[PDB]
RNA sequence: GGUUCGUUCCAUGGAAUUAACGUAAACCCUUGCUUUAUUUGUAAAUAUUAUAAAGCAGUUCACCUUUAUAUAGGAAAUGAU
């Protein structure tokens, strides 16, 4: 059966001082992370997943429509845990090879500050906010941002259940309103069909996500409140949040390749 | 032309490929939970268990025996009961045999004896190779020749020998020995399918030699020295059982080179090599007379 | 290994197949060696001198 | 000096109550190489270079044994796919254990010198039938055949044999273009008109090569071995007996 | 006799003899064999001694002249009765797969029937209802239609929350541009049509057959 | 139980593992080709008959079919030779 491990710095008993307090981090990850797993152990408590790792549920169990609930527990546990083991109790100084790249691919460090903030806010909607490394065969490693909408994966093996654009609000009867709709169609008949529309590389390494942002209701709607005024809210959270990025640790899983 | 090009720098990336697909399997797996992994299919070959316990033999089919009908009433003692339409080995039956058969193994190997473990199914080669090594004994996966104890002379005759001492390390000296020494014979046969093979028990209860052999319910029990009730058609039991035998050969042998590094050996010279030596001194006696 | 046959396959080691021209205005005239013009030194190179 | 005091006799190879003790132990080791480097990637069958791998005889030879060859048909698979590993991922151990499986055998060369055309524009072909040896010269002629000096009507007095004698130039068509003086010794009337059948295509071939496709169909290139069987004593004839008397 | 004398039980005896006493005599015995004292304190179990086997169920009283007295008896368990009369009422709880593997056999010390149907390592099938139903029964003193009763009600609401979950879970996971691939019953269609055409080819071939066999009869 | 011209070959048997002879292989004649030799044989000749020493060559390759996936076979004037 899967169960609840530690956090990455002692998070649980103690949290990170400036950005969620420690009662905050135990209804967000202990209180809720348990709640998943139990939910998770049930599904999978006598199938073929009972030994198998998150991730290799999630990509597994993502085509396949009869298991698409699987997919939501076992992805929201993946994501959820995946954004705690990127904080760092202390602010950490951005890598000068990465800070390089960065600005290499958005301008500045704060031009792509404003984007996932942004993103976030704009989505209206909870969901994970990802920091993507793209890579093809002859062309340059380059970052991008990704948002993906309630349990989204952003492996590429995954793309099924990408869920990067809210069908509600993007499709209508305007200009856009049809391209995203032929979009939509286009995946769907594709997939359902068999057939591939992008290119991707065996193994799934196009894409390697480096960074996430949980959006969901649950983290921040203790600590930041409402919103309410200004004062706190969903949009500080993120603010805060952007404090305690553990830039080095996130220097490593980007695995820049040697031009400086 | 762009068909076969294509096929050129693909070739030409998995190198590169594979290296970034093996980093990025690093950090990303384990990440969302841990898992209580508790079974994996070959885990008793990387680990296999020093002591086998009940749950072990349930959980490896250790006590599904055969059909009612195909049954031999001779082997009723270890019989629990009859569910399914198939006889229930006793688990603990099995346990207690079992453990018996590994004190067994052991002294074999702590006396400095040859063991042989005998595993002639398909999917049996495997299993014995890896109990052989632990036991640092022999294998046989293959259809036993009949003939190979009893007439050893002509079909053991080509293969090698060598002389060791207390710490298992080569003897030169023993060159004119190696080529009117007879072949050897094993000083145990531990075998895994006594129902298919029994020209092999038949000789070794004709040599004289004790043998170990997984009973089923309708194997005759009076083939081996030392049973151990327990399914002989699964390969998740039988990797189990050879395992816990292999452990014991291992921690047999594991004691006499502890006990050979002090200077006390657990084993005198055999009879064969035995003579050898009187023979020597015979022959050396002539040299200091003439 | 008593019983068992041999396979036919080209001995280039034999004196007829190393040397398809036998002549020695062919051999000797610089075909691959360099500076072994002497004939005896062919010898040497194809059967085993004693002195 | 003397010998060791404790001493006992092990067998050196593992599988020293196996049927073929060398061969397991080979096969074992890559059985053992199949399991720790079974993870590294393959090539498509169709671009592995093909490899001549030794046959079931060459193996039984070297080892000395009697491995059996549904065995040796699994053993050899597992030589094809560790072959399938990628080149600059394959291991050396793995390189140094597939040459010891490549069969360095190269069947003898034996190519037929071509008729050469003389100065004058002769090619000679040599036919043979049961007897005889026909030496045909043809040339870019009229069409005029002379055998032994004599004509085709001379010397043959059955029109069968004149056919068959030319048969090369009429079944394709070029009787009005070749002089042909072909000069035939032993054998019977027959026997030397066959014999100039395959001469004459030969010498033909020379001029021009493409023509033997047609030449196949026609029956002007197999040389006919068929030969008068010798007498056997007890019998009146290669083959008919005496009157055998049952009483 | 189509046996074979066999020893092997007496392999230790024999050999041990044969060691005493050296074959000429007027010398000492030669050293035995190396297994002969591995197995010296260790004498093989008895074989071939037919015990009573073990009663699992009360043997008939009434009988002065048993039968089959050295036969082992089935294993009947009171869960047997409870398991037939669930399946027999859910018959299509059958074709649920259940994996019998078991995985290390530790899964009988988290089985705690007081809480409810849901327990830690096994699957919501059919066994959880009648061991939940065999609890009541005899803890809470109730009777087999009772017990039945209750266990099997709750087994209902969370099999239909998990079949409520899968409609909406591939219903929301499109409001947000997610795409699947293709559903079970599209694909079981096209297997049949595959198998449909086998079969109009094979009907076409015998119907000709019998066409021309009709010819022969006039 | 299959297979093969053949106790050949593969598989298999609660008994097999091997040796000698026969078989097979090889040899003699014969067939194509390569090299060597040119008289007493060959019209000429830069060598092609003949003469005779050694060497190579086949069911080899191609096509088709094929069992238990272990051992293979078919086709014969219109694939090569
Ligand atoms: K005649
Ligand atoms: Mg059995
Ligand atoms: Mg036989
Ligand atoms: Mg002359
Ligand atoms: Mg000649």
């Amino acid at each position: 059966q899967h169960y609840l491990m530690p956090l990455r710095d002692n998070f649980e008993q103690e949290g990170i001082r400036n950005f969620l307090s420690p009662g905050s981090v135990n209804m967000a990850y202990t209180e809720y992370q348990t709640f998943i797993l139990e939910k998770l152990n049930a599904l999978v408590v006598g199938t073929d997943f009972e030994q198998k790792d998150t991730k290799s549920i999630v990509l597994a169990t993502a085509r396949d429509p009869e298991l698409a609930h699987v997919f939501n527990h076992a992805s929201m546990a993946h994501n959820n845990h995946f954004f705690f083991d990127h904080l760092s109790p202390v602010p950490v100084k951005m890598g000068d090879k990465l800070f390089y790249h960065i600005n290499e691919n958005f301008g500045s460090v704060d031009t792509l500050r404003d984007e996932m903030i942004g993103t976030a806010v704009s989505m209206f909607g909870p969901g994970f906010v990802w920091l993507v490394r793209t890579q093809l065969p002859g062309q340059p490693v380059a970052l991008r941002v990704m948002a993906t909408y309630l349990a989204g994966s952003p492996y590429p093996g995954a793309h099924w259940r990408r869920q990067e654009m809210d069908a509600q609000t993007s499709i209508g009867s305007s200009p856009q309103g049809l391209s995203n709709g032929q979009r939509f169609f286009e995946r769907s008949a594709a997939g359902f069909k068999g057939n591939k529309l992008e290119p991707t590389a065996p193994g799934g390494t196009d894409l390697i996500p480096i960074l996430c942002l949980n959006t969901w209701e649950y983290a921040w709607l203790r600590e930041y409140g409402t919103g309410v005024g200004g004062m706190g809210g969903k949009l500080a959270y993120a603010q805060s949040w952007w404090n305690m990025i553990d830039w080095a640790k996130v220097e490593e899983e980007a695995r820049l390749e040697t031009r400086i | 032309d762009e068909e076969a090009l294509k096929l050129k720098q693909q070739i030409e990336a998995i190198p590169g490929n594979f290296k970034l697909f093996k980093q990025t399997k690093a950090q990303t797996q384990k990440l969302g939970a841990g898992v209580e992994v508790r079974y994996i299919p070959e885990q008793y070959l990387r680990n296999p268990p020093s002591d086998a316990s009940l749950e072990d033999l349930m959980a490896a089919q250790a006590h599904m025996g055969h059909n009612t009908s195909l049954w031999n009433p001779a082997n009723a003692r270890y019989i629990y009961g009859v569910r399914q339409g198939i006889h229930i080995i006793s688990l603990e039956t099995t346990a207690t045999h079992l453990r018996r058969a590994a004190r067994v193994v052991e002294e074999v190997a702590y006396r400095g004896g040859l063991i042989l473990f005998v595993g002639t199914r398909p999917g049996q080669r495997p299993i014995v190779v890896r109990a052989a090594e632990l036991a640092k004994a022999c294998h046989l996966f293959t259809k036993w020749r009949p003939g190979t104890i009893t007439n050893r002379e002509q079909l053991l005759g080509g293969v090698p020998l060598t002389v060791v001492d207390e710490l298992d390390r080569p003897l030169s000296g023993f060159e004119d020995h190696l080529h009117d020494r007879r072949p050897l014979a094993p000083d145990l046969v531990v075998c895994l399918n006594p129902k298919e093979n029994m020209t092999l028990l038949y000789e070794c209860s004709l040599a004289k030699i004790p043998t170990i052999g997984i009973i089923d319910t309708n194997t005759n029990p009076s083939w081996v020295t030392y049973q151990i009730p327990a399914n002989d058609d699964s390969l998740r039991a039988t990797a189990l059982i050879s395992g816990v035998l292999g452990r014991a050969g291992e921690r047999g042998q594991k004691r006499r080179l502890e006990a050979a590094q002090r200077g006390v050996v657990t084993w005198k010279t055999p009879a064969d090599v035995q003579g050898y030596f009187e023979l020597a001194s015979a022959r050396a006696a002539d040299a200091r007379r003439r | 290994q008593e019983k068992a046959s041999l396979i036919k396959s080209v001995d280039w080691n034999l004196l007829e197949n190393k040397f398809k021209n036998l002549n020695l205005s062919f051999i000797l005239n610089d075909a691959s060696y360099a500076e072994r013009n002497n004939l005896s030194e062919l010898l040497n190179k194809l059967y085993y001198n004693v002195l | 000096f003397k010998l060791h005091p404790y001493a006992r006799a092990v067998p050196v190879s593992p599988s020293y109550f196996t049927r073929t003790p060398r061969f397991y132990d080979n096969y074992l080791s890559l059985e053992k190489l199949m399991e720790e480097y079974e993870d590294l990637p393959v090539i498509p069958a169709t671009a592995v270079e093909r490899v001549a791998w030794k046959t079931l005889e060459d193996i039984r030879k070297e080892l000395g044994e009697q491995v059996k060859a549904s065995e040796f048909a699994r053993c050899l698979a597992l030589v094809k796919r560790l072959n399938s590993i990628h080149p600059d991922l394959k291991p050396q151990e793995i390189k140094d254990v597939l040459d010891s499986f490549r069969r360095n055998v190269q069947p003898f060369t034996n190519v037929a010198k071509p008729i050469p055309i003389d100065q004058f524009g002769r090619a000679c072909g040599v036919g043979k039938r049961k007897a005889s040896s026909a030496r045909a010269f043809v040339v870019e002629g009229t069409g005029e055949v002379l055998v032994n000096g004599k004509t085709l009507a001379e010397y043959f007095g059955r029109v069968h044999d004149r056919e068959s004698a030319v048969w090369a130039l009429r079944a394709t068509n070029r009787i009005d273009k070749y002089n042909v003086w072909v000069k035939v010794e032993g054998g019977g009337t027959t026997g030397q008109a066959e014999a100039i059948t395959l001469a004459i295509a030969k010498a033909l071939l020379a001029h021009e090569p493409a023509l033997k496709p047609a030449l196949r169909r026609a029956g002007c290139v197999t040389r006919d071995p068929r030969k008068v069987e010798r007498k056997k004593h007890g019998h009146v004839k290669a083959r008919k007996m005496p009157t055998w008397v049952k009483r | 006799g189509k046996g074979r004398i066999f020893q092997a039980a007496k392999v230790y005896q024999r050999a041990s003899e044969a060691a005493a006493t050296n074959i000429v005599s007027g010398l000492p015995p030669r050293n035995p064999p190396l297994w002969l004292k591995a197995i010296e304190s260790i004498p093989p179990a008895e074989i071939n001694t037919r015990p009573y086997p073990i009663q699992h169920s009360p043997p008939n009283p009434r009988a002065r002249k048993p039968r089959n007295l050295f036969r082992p008896t089935k294993i009947v368990y009171p869960e047997d009765e409870l398991r037939r009369d669930f399946y027999r009422d859910h018959p299509w709880e059958l074709a649920r797969p259940r994996m019998i593997i078991e995985l290390d056999g530790k899964d009988a010390r988290f089985l705690d029937w007081s809480k409810g149907l849901r327990q830690r390592g096994i699957p919501l099938s059919g066994e959880s209802v009648v061991q939940r139903q065999l609890w009541l029964m005899e803890n809470q003193g109730m009777t087999k239609q009772e017990a039945y009763d209750k266990a099997r009600h709750e087994f209902y609401k969370l099999r239909q929350l998990e079949q409520m979950e899968r409609r909406i879970a591939v219903e929301e996971a499109r409001m947000v541009g997610g795409y699947f691939g293709k559903d079970l019953l599209t694909v079981g269609m096209e297997l049949e049509n595959k198998t449909y055409e086998s079969w109009k080819k094979w009907a076409t071939t015998e119907i000709a057959r019998q066409e021309s066999a009709r010819a022969s009869m006039y």
